């Protein structure tokens, strides 16, 4: 689930079933990539190192759902975000709040970096041939990648990662291709061809 | 007091019918082994406005 806030606006976030009584709610914030860090406790106390933006709704409330209300939305606040629940009414829960993906809108536009490497010397005499372009730093992750070889497409051997947001607003993508040792020499040059949002990016490279 | 306590329910609502089988459970809770639980929850057949 997405939460799409404009810029300095104020977003707001659902967390779990409806209370049944009194409750002591936790709210989580998980950046891509790293640990969950705790956000808030005692439905509305954080503790040191988290602003007063952050809220939630007083576990004091009956029928209610779990409510975090993030204040001036900034860039950073881009994470997925789970919550604890202790009702005094159900056992205790281990199983985590199912997450809510915050997205702040319009960072609003990257072009990716596209760098393509042939294979390395030693791999080449160890009998395996392999193509990497890289990807970095773009926005957002809709690239999808084609290869050329010299003029042709090439169809098997694709291999591309997915598009991999980094404690940034930038997104990370590999791009390998296995390739036979003989036609690495035989072709004259080949093609990365990367496709973002609607701009195409190809980088070529020739054998010594 | 007695007799106006019988003279108050002569008019009032009558639950002679109210005395069908009940199923029932503890209620809905946390339960501390405890605690019996005071309350109970039950299903049970009751007759409508038609016999
Ligand atoms: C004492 O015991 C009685 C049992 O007779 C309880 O009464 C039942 O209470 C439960 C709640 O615990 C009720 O179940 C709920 O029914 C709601 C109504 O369902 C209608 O709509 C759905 C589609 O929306 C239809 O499929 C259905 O046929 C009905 O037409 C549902 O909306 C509820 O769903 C919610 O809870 C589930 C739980 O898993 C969630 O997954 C859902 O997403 C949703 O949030 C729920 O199913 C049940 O209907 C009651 N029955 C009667 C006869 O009253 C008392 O609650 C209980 N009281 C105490 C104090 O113990
Ligand atoms: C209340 O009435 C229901 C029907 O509304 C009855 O359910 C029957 O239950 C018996 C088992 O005891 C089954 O053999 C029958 O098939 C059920 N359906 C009938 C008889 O139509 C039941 O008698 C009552 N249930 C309670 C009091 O919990
Ligand atoms: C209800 O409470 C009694 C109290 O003695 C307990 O023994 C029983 O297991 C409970 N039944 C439930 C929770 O279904």
């Amino acid at each position: 689930t997405f939460v799409s806030v404009a810029p300095g606006q104020t977003a707001r976030i659902t967390c779990g079933e409806e209370s049944l009584g009194s409750r002591s709610v936790i709210w989580y914030q998980q950046r891509p990539g790293q640990a969950p860090s705790l956000i808030i406790y005692n439905n509305n106390d954080r503790p040191s190192g988290i602003p007063d933006r952050f809220s939630g709704s007083p576990g004091s409330t009956f029928g209610t759902t779990a409510t975090l209300t993030i204040t001036s939305v900034e860039a950073g606040d881009e994470a997925d975000y789970y919550c604890h629940i202790w009702d005094s009414r159900r056992p205790t829960n281990w199983v985590f709040g199912e997450g809510t993906t915050l997205i702040v809108l319009s960072q609003p536009k990257a072009a990716p970096s596209v760098t393509l490497f042939p294979p390395s010397s030693e791999e080449l005499q160890a009998n395996k041939a392999t193509l990497v372009c890289l990807i970095s730093d773009f926005y957002p992750g809709a690239v999808t990648v084609a290869w050329k070889a010299d003029s042709s497409p090439v169809k098997a051997g694709v291999e591309t990662t997915t598009p991999s947001k980094q404690s940034n607003n930038k997104y990370a993508a590999s791009s390998y291709l296995s390739l036979t040792p003989e036609q690495w020499k035989s072709h004259k040059s080949y093609s990365c061809q990367v496709t973002h949002e609607g701009s195409t990016v190809e980088k070529t490279v020739a054998p010594t | 007091i007695i007799s106006l306590w019988d003279q108050s329910l002569k008019p009032c609502v009558k639950l002679t019918p109210l005395c069908v089988t009940l199923q029932c459970t503890n209620v809905t809770n946390n339960i501390t082994d405890d605690m019996r639980g005071e309350m109970k929850n039950c299903s049970f057949n009751m007759t409508t406005e038609l016999r």
